[PDB]
C-alpha cells in the first residue's frame, strides 16, 4: 500500500509549523515531565505486580534453598 | 517519472521501503526492535564472517584458533567480544520484538508474523551452532545434548542424530560440518527476513492503538529513518558496554575450558538466551515428554494467531488480558531463573508449575479472559 | 449481587479507550465483516469517527491525552456500527448455511 | 618480614561476626571430635567464619600490599 | 552435599570500568608465575612476545627466553634438536602431555593457567582466596591420601600442595615477597594473561561511552527536531452543518 | 554572532556542510583521543607501561 | 559418580538419578545406564569388550 489510496477522509484541519519555527526541546515540566508521572502511575499497578510476585517467588525459592543446606542441630543431638 | 526515485526498477524498492513507506504515526520504540533486529543480523554476519576470517574448524585447532583469533588478530578480540554480545542484544530485540508483537496483536498479520517465528527458530538454531565452534566444555556438551534432543523422534531418530553430528557421538566431523550450518544459516535468516517484511508491506505496519491508521500514516523516511538511527545507538551503547567493559558478563566461564569428551562439568547452565524453554525441558521428566513440552514451548507461537479473541486488535484497553500478559511475561522471567538454577525442591516445583502457567496462560487463559472482556463490552 | 451493568462501567472506564476519546465501536478491530459493516455507514457518522481515530491517533502520537472534560462517558458511548456490524453477521450466517 | 594478611586476619578474627562465629565453630569442632560415631561434620560451621573473617580480610589486606 | 564457600570481593586495582591493570603488579605477577608455577602450570596462549611493551623491555623479554630451551623442527638429517629459546616462542609446557603431568601431580591435572581467571567463577577473587586460604579440614571431615584440604575448593580436597608462602621467591624490586602479596600479584598476572586487552580494552569502554553521550543526545534532537512537525501539530473537524 | 555565522557560511550550501564535517572530524577527531587518553592515563597514574616502562628508563 | 540421591550416578544436566547398578531411578531418563560386554581373567584382571 502506497500514498494518495489510503483513506477517505473528510474536513479534517490540521496546522503544523516548520520545525525551525519552533522548539522541539519542547515544554519539558509544563506538559513533559507530568505526563510521563501520568503513565508511570497508570501502569505501575498494572505491570510491578507480577514482577513483585516473582521477585518473592524468586527470594523465597532461593532462601528456603540455602536453608534446606544447613543441619538441623538436632538430626544427631545423640 | 521525472521521479527516478520511483523509475528505478532498484533505486525504488529503497525509496519504497526507507522513504515513501506509509508508517503509522503513532509508534512506540516497541517498533524499533526489527530495525534493531536487523543491525543484529548485520553485525552478527559481519563480525562472525570477519571471525571466520580466522577461525579453524577442527577439534584439535577450533579450541585454540579463536584464542588466537582473539590474541593474535588486531581487534580480533573486540570482534569476538561483540559477536558473543551481538548474539545476546540480538536474542533480546527479538525476544521484545515478539513481545511487542504479542500484545499488539502484530501476530494477526499472519504471514508476517509466521515467518517471524521461522526467523526465530532459525535464529536459535544458528545460535545453538556456532556456540559449538570454539569448541569449550559447553560448546561440545551442548551439541551432545541439543542435538541428542532429537533422540526423542522415534524410528528417524538416533537415526537423525547419527547422521546431525558426524558420525556416532560428537566428534571433530559434527564441528566442520556445525561451522559450514552457522556460517550459512545466517544468510538463511537474511532471506527470510526479506520475506517476513515483504509480507508486512502488504499490510501496513502495525500501531500500537489497533486501528486503521490510514487516517494519518507518516513517510517512513523524514520520522521513522532518525528514529531508527536513534533507537540504533540507544540499544547500541550497552551492547557495547558489556562487550568493552564485562564482555562475559553473559557468557559463561565455564566455557573457557576447552572441551572434554569424557567429562560434563557438573553445573551445566546453558546460555541464558535459552534458558526459558530450558527449564520447560527439565520439569518434564520423560524424554519424550521433555522434549515434547520444549517442541511446543516455543513452537507455540505459531498459535497465538488463534488464540486471539479480543475484538479489539491490540490490548491497550483490555487491562484484563493486559496483566495477564505480564503475568506471563514474568512467567517468563521465572522459568529463565528456575533455569539457571540446580534441581531440587525449593526450585524444581516452582519450576513445572511457571512451566505450566506458561501454556495455560496461552493455551487458555488468553482467550478465556479475551471473550471475557467483549461481554463486558456487550460483544 | 454484583451488577453487570455496575461492572461493564467497571470495564469501560478500566480500558480507558474513552480517554482517548473514542466510542467503543470506534476500537474493534477492522475484519471483514466491521468492514463491510464500516462500509454501510452513513456519510455522516464515518467522516465522525474518521476524526476521532485521527485525532486518538494524534494523540497516542503525542503520548499525551484528552483532558479529563472530554473523555466520553460510558452511557454516553455511541454504538454506531454494532447495529450495521450485526445485519451484516447475519446475512453473512445466512448466505454461509444456504450454501449447504 | 611479616605477611599483612596473617595481621588483618587478626584484627578480623576479632570483629564481633568473626567471634560469634569462632565460637559457633570452636563448639561444634569440639562437638563432633567428642563422639566416636558421628555424621556430623563442621564445614558449615567452618565457612560461617571464614566468609566472615576473609570478608575484612578483603576490605583491608590490599591497603598494605604494593 | 553440594555446600561450599563462595569467595570474598577484593577490591583489586584494575577492577574499575575505567582502571587499567597495575602493569608493575604484573610483571611480579609474571615472575611469581615463572619462577613456582611455570613448573607444574603450563600456560600455552601466551609467549615472551607480549610481555615487551607491557610489563617486560624487548632485550629483558629476549634474554627473558633465552633462558629455556625448545625443541625444534627437523634436521637435515631430521631430528628433533633442542635450541635457545626465541622471543616468539610460547611458555613453556612443563610436561609432555597431561596424563604425564597427572603421573606428577599425585595422579591430578593442573589445569593450564591461561585463561584460568575466567575459567572459574570469581577470576582472581577465587583463585587469589584458593591460594591464600588453607587449613585443617574442621571435624568429621576427612581428606584423602595425597589431597589437601581448602575450604574454596569445591570437593575441599585439592590436588595441588599450598604452593606459596612467604619468601619462596624475591621480587627484584624490593617488595616485601609475603604470601598475601606474592599471592596478589600472581593473580593480577593471571589476570592479564587470561586477557591482555583489558586496559585498550576499557580505554575503548571509556570513548565509546563518550561518543554515545555525544552522539545520543544529537541523534535525539534531531530524531524530535524532526517529529515537532507531528509533536506540535493540530487537528479540527469543519463540515458544513 | 556564531551560529548565524556558522549558518551562513558552513552549512547553508550542502557543499560547504559537508565540507566542515570533513575538516571538523579531523579536529574532533585529534582533539577528543588527546583528550581520552590524558582522562585515562591519568586516571592510572603508575600503572601502565608507560609509567614503569622507566624502571629500565627511570621515574 | 558419587553424587546423587540415589548413591549411584547424577547427570548434571537435567537430573537424572542412577543407583550404583546404574539404573536410572529419579528424572527424565529413559532407559539404564549401558552395560558393556566383559569378564574377569583373573583375582584382579577385568577385561572390557
Ligand atoms: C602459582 C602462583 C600457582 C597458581 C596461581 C596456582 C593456581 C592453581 C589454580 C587456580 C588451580 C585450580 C582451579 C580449580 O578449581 O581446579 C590449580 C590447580 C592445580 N595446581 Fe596450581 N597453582 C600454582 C602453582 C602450582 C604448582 C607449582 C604446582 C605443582 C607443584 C601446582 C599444581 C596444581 C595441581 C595439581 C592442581 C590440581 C587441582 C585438582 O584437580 O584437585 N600449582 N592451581
Ligand atoms: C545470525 C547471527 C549469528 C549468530 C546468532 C551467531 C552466534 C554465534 C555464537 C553465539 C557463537 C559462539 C561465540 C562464543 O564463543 O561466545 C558464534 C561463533 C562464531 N560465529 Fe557466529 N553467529 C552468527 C553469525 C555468524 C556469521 C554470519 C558468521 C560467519 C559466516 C559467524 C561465524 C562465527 C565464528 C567465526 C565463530 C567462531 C569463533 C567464536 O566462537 O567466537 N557467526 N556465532
Ligand atoms: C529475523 C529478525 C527479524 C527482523 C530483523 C524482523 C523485522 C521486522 C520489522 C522491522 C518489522 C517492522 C515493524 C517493527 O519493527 O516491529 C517487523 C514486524 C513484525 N515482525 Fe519481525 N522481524 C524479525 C523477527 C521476527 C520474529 C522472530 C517474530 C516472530 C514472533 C517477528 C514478528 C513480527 C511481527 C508480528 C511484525 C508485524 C507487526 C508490527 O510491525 O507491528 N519478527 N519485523
Ligand atoms: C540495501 C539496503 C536495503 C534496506 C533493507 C532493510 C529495510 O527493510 O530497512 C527497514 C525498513 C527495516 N525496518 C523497517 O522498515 C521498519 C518498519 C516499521 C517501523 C520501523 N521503525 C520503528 O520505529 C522500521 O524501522 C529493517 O528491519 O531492515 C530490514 C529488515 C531490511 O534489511 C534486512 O533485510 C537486511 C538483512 C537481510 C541482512
Ligand atoms: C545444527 C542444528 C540442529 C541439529 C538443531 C538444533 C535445534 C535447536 C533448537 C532450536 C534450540 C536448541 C532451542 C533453543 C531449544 C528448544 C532449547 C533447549 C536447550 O537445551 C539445553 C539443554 O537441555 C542442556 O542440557 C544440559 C544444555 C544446553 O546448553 C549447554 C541446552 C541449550 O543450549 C538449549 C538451547
Ligand atoms: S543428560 Fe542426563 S539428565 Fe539429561
Amino acid at each position: 500500500r502506497q500514498f494518495g489510496h489510503l483513506t477517505r477522509v473528510r474536513h479534517l484541519i490540521t496546522y503544523s509549523l516548520s520545525p525551525f519555527e519552533q522548539r522541539p526541546f519542547p515544554h519539558y515540566f509544563s506538559k513533559g515531565v507530568p505526563n510521563v508521572w501520568r503513565r508511570l502511575r497508570a501502569c505501575i499497578l498494572r505491570v510491578a505486580p507480577p514482577f513483585l510476585a516473582f521477585y518473592l517467588l524468586y527470594t523465597w525459592g532461593t532462601q528456603e534453598f540455602e536453608k534446606s543446606k544447613r543441619k538441623n542441630p538436632a538430626a544427631y543431638v545423640n | 517519472a521525472p521521479n527516478i526515485r520511483k523509475s528505478h526498477p532498484l533505486l525504488k524498492m529503497i525509496n519504497n521501503s526507507l522513504i515513501d513507506l506509509p508508517a503509522p504515526s503513532n509508534i512506540s520504540a516497541w517498533w524499533n526492535f526489527g530495525s534493531l533486529l536487523a543491525v543484529c543480523l548485520m553485525t552478527q554476519i559481519l563480525t562472525g564472517l570477519l571471525l571466520a576470517m580466522h577461525y579453524t574448524a577442527d577439534t584439535s585447532l577450533a579450541f585454540s584458533s579463536v584464542a588466537h583469533t582473539c590474541r593474535n588478530v588486531q581487534y580480533g578480540w573486540l570482534i569476538r567480544n561483540l559477536h558473543a554480545n551481538g548474539a545476546s542484544f540480538f536474542f533480546i530485540c527479538i525476544f521484545l520484538h515478539i513481545g511487542r508483537g504479542l500484545y499488539y496483536g502484530s501476530y494477526l498479520y499472519k504471514e508476517t508474523w509466521n515467518t517471524g517465528v521461522i526467523l526465530l527458530l532459525t535464529l536459535m538454531a544458528t545460535a545453538f551452532v556456532g556456540y559449538v565452534l570454539p569448541w569449550g566444555q559447553m560448546s561440545f556438551w551442548g551439541a551432545t545434548v541439543i542435538t541428542n534432543l532429537f533422540s526423542a523422534i522415534p524410528y528417524i531418530g538416533h537415526t537423525l542424530v547419527e547422521w546431525a553430528w558426524g558420525g556416532f557421538s560428537v566428534d571433530n566431523p559434527t564441528l566442520t560440518r556445525f561451522f559450514a550450518l552457522h556460517f550459512l544459516l545466517p544468510f538463511a535468516i537474511a532471506g527470510i527476513t526479506i520475506i517476513h517484511l515483504t509480507f508486512l508491506h502488504e499490510s501496513g505496519s502495525n500501531n500500537p492503538l489497533g486501528i486503521s491508521s490510514d487516517s494519518d500514516k507518516i513517510p517512513f523516511h523524514p520520522y521513522y529513518s532518525f528514529k531508527d538511527i536513534l533507537g540504533l545507538t540507544l540499544m547500541l551503547t550497552p551492547f557495547l558496554t558489556l562487550a568493552l567493559f564485562s564482555p562475559n558478563l553473559l557468557g559463561d566461564p565455564e566455557n573457557f575450558t576447552p572441551a572434554n569428551p569424557l567429562v560434563t562439568p557438573p553445573h551445566i547452565k546453558p546460555e541464558w538466551y535459552f534458558l526459558f524453554a530450558y527449564a520447560i525441558l527439565r520439569s518434564i521428566p520423560n524424554k519424550l515428554g521433555g522434549v515434547l513440552a520444549l517442541a511446543a514451548s516455543v513452537l507455540i507461537l505459531f498459535l497465538i494467531p488463534f488464540l486471539h479473541k479480543s475484538k479489539q486488535r491490540t490490548m491497550t484497553f483490555r487491562p484484563l488480558s493486559q496483566t495477564l500478559f505480564w503475568l506471563l511475561v514474568a512467567n517468563l522471567l521465572i522459568l529463565t531463573w528456575i533455569g539457571s538454577q540446580p534441581v531440587e525442591h525449593p526450585f524444581i516445583i516452582i519450576g513445572q508449575m511457571a512451566s505450566l502457567s506458561y501454556f495455560t496462560i496461552l493455551l487458555i487463559l488468553f482467550p478465556t479472559i479475551g471473550t471475557l472482556e467483549n461481554k463486558m463490552l456487550n460483544y | 449481587s454484583r451488577w453487570l451493568e455496575g461492572i461493564r462501567k467497571w470495564y469501560y472506564n478500566a480500558a480507558g479507550f474513552n480517554k482517548y476519546g473514542l466510542m467503543r465501536d470506534d476500537t474493534i478491530y477492522e475484519n471483514d465483516d466491521v468492514k463491510e459493516a464500516i462500509r454501510r455507514l452513513p456519510e455522516n457518522l464515518y467522516d465522525d469517527r474518521m476524526f476521532r481515530i485521527k485525532r486518538a491517533l494524534d494523540l497516542n502520537m503525542r503520548q499525551q491525552i484528552l483532558p479529563k472534560e472530554q473523555w466520553t462517558k460510558y452511557e454516553e458511548d455511541v454504538p454506531y456500527l454494532e447495529p450495521y456490524l450485526k445485519e451484516v453477521i447475519r446475512e453473512r450466517k445466512e448466505r454461509e448455511e444456504w450454501d449447504k | 618480614l611479616v605477611d599483612p594478611l596473617t595481621t588483618v586476619r587478626e584484627q578480623c578474627e576479632q570483629l564481633e561476626k568473626c567471634v560469634k562465629a569462632r565460637e559457633r565453630l570452636e563448639l561444634c569442632d569440639e562437638r563432633v571430635s567428642s563422639r566416636s560415631q558421628t555424621e556430623e561434620d563442621c564445614t558449615e560451621e567452618l565457612f560461617d567464619f571464614l566468609h566472615a573473617r576473609d570478608h575484612c580480610v578483603a576490605h583491608k589486606l590490599f591497603n598494605s600490599l604494593k | 552435599s553440594d555446600l561450599e564457600l563462595h569467595p570474598p570481593s577484593y577490591p583489586w586495582s584494575h577492577r574499575g570500568p575505567l582502571s587499567s591493570l597495575d602493569h608493575t603488579s604484573i610483571r611480579r605477577g609474571f615472575q611469581v608465575y615463572k619462577q613456582v608455577c611455570s613448573s607444574c602450570h603450563s600456560m600455552d596462549y601466551v609467549a615472551y612476545r607480549h610481555l615487551v611493551g607491557v610489563c617486560y623491555t624487548e632485550d629483558e623479554a629476549k634474554a627473558l627466553a633465552e633462558e629455556v630451551e625448545v625443541q625444534d623442527g627437523p634436521n637435515e638429517d631430521g631430528e628433533m634438536f633442542m635450541r635457545p629459546g626465541k622471543l616468539s616462542d610460547y611458555f613453556p609446557k612443563p610436561y609432555p602431555n597431561p596424563e604425564a603431568a597427572r603421573a606428577a601431580n599425585n595422579g591430578a591435572l593442573p589445569p593450564d593457567l591461561s585463561y584460568i581467571v575466567r575459567a572459574r567463577h570469581g577470576g582472581e577473587d577465587y583463585v587469589f582466596s584458593l591460594l591464600t586460604g588453607y587449613c585443617e579440614p574442621p571435624t568429621g571431615v576427612s581428606v584423602r591420601e595425597g589431597l589437601y584440604f581448602n575450604p574454596y575448593f569445591p570437593g575441599q580436597a585439592i590436588g595441588m600442595a599450598p604452593p606459596i608462602y612467604n619468601d619462596v621467591l624475591e621480587f627484584d624490586d624490593g617488595t616485601p615477597a609475603t604470601m598475601s602479596q606474592v599471592a596478589k600479584d600472581v593473580c593480577t598476572f593471571l589476570r592479564w594473561a587470561a586477557e591482555p586487552e583489558h586496559d585498550h580494552r576499557k580505554r575503548m569502554g571509556l570513548k565509546m561511552l563518550l561518543m554515545m553521550g555525544l552522539l545520543v543526545p544529537l541523534v535525539y534532537y534531531m530524531k524530535r527536531h524532526k517529529w515537532s512537525v507531528l509533536k506540535s501539530r493540530k487537528l479540527a473537524y469543519r463540515p458544513p452543518k | 554572532t556564531l551560529t548565524a555565522r556558522l549558518y551562513s557560511l558552513l552549512f547553508r550550501r550542502t557543499s560547504t556542510f559537508a565540507l566542515t564535517i570533513v575538516v571538523g572530524a579531523l579536529l574532533f577527531e585529534r582533539a577528543f583521543d588527546q583528550g581520552a587518553d590524558a582522562i585515562y592515563e591519568h586516571i592510572n597514574e603508575g600503572k601502565l607501561w608507560k609509567h614503569i616502562k622507566h624502571k629500565y628508563e627511570n621515574k | 559418580a558419587n553424587a546423587g540421591d540415589f548413591g549411584g550416578y547424577y547427570c548434571p544436566c537435567h537430573g537424572s538419578h542412577y543407583d550404583a547398578s546404574g539404573r536410572i531411578r529419579k528424572g527424565p531418563a529413559p532407559l539404564n545406564l549401558e552395560v558393556p560386554s566383559y569378564e574377569f581373567t583373573s583375582d584382579d584382571m577385568v577385561i572390557v569388550g
